[PDB]
């Protein structure tokens, strides 16, 4: 996880949380996922 | 992908000899710092304007 000092406010909350993720199963969409977790070069976004 | 069904790029080895095929190198250049400055800048012009 990315952290406090790595996190620019304004990008991720220009928007209520309410629609960050599918009120069906609570998994938050792709699109947020490298903007809070860092990962490695080469790697499958899709497997996280 | 070669005819044996397995990739090779610029540091590909074969018994730890670097096969140096000669893929290209391709620049893509141009991008740019995001919008965090909006909503500052917006209530500073107003200000300035006052």
């Amino acid at each position: 996880f990315k952290p406090g000092n790595q996190i620019d406010f304004n990008r991720l909350f220009t928007l209520p949380v309410t629609e960050l993720f599918d009120p069906n199963t609570m998994f938050v969409y792709d699109q947020y996922v490298p903007l809070l977790v860092n990962l490695p070069s080469g790697f499958d976004q899709a497997s996280i | 992908q070669f005819l044996d069904g397995n990739f090779y790029d610029l540091n590909s080895t074969i018994a730890g000899v670097p096969l140096n095929i000669g893929f290209p190198s391709r620049v893509f250049a141009g991008f740019a710092a995001l919008p965090a400055w909006v909503i500052p800048v917006s209530v500073g012009s107003s200000v300035g304007i006052l």
